[PDB]
């Protein structure tokens, strides 16, 4: 039984890819730019 | 922490656009509409209910209480 090593090689390859882009789905320190405007 | 992570949703401006615009139009004539009733009301009053007097045939539009049914 077990993992064959294809399986371990694409599940290690679709990890980085998933890893990577969790990490690029953070936000910068200025990421919110907010467009400011008014008018007891 | 600095963990503040991306939220994936639709686009909220069409649909705030559009609140927005029936918003202002809904109140550009229903503002003007509110503060006129509010006037006649205070102002002009409300008709009170007499006798007619003799000799004398109302018009149509006289046997009506209120002035903007006047
Ligand atoms: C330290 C303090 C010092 C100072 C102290 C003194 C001062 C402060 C304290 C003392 C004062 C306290 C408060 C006093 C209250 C009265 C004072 C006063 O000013 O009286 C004036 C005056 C005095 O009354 P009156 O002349 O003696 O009485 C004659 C009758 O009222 C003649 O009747 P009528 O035919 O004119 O009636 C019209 C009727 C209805 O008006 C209409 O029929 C308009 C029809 C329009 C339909 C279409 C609208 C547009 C389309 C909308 C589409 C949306 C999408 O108006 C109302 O419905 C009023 C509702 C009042 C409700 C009161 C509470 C009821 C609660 C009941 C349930 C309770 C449990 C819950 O009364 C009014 O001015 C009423 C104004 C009504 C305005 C209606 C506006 C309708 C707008 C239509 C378009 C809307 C578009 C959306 C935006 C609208 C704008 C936001």
């Amino acid at each position: 039984s077990g993992y064959t090593p294809d399986e371990k090689l694409r599940l290690q390859q679709l990890r980085e890819l998933r890893r990577r882009w969790l990490k690029d789905q953070e936000l910068s320190p200025r990421e919110p730019v907010l467009p400011p405007r008014r008018v007891t | 922490h600095g963990k503040r992570l991306f939220i994936i949703k639709p686009s909220g401006f069409y649909d705030r656009r559009f609140l927005k615009l029936m918003r202002f139009y809904i109140l550009l004539t229903g503002i003007p509409v509110a503060i006129g009733i509010t006037l006649v009301n205070v102002f002009i009053g409300e008709a009170e209910l007499a006798d007619i007097p003799e000799g004398y045939v109302p018009e149509h539009w006289e046997y009506f209480k209120h002035p903007i049914s006047r």
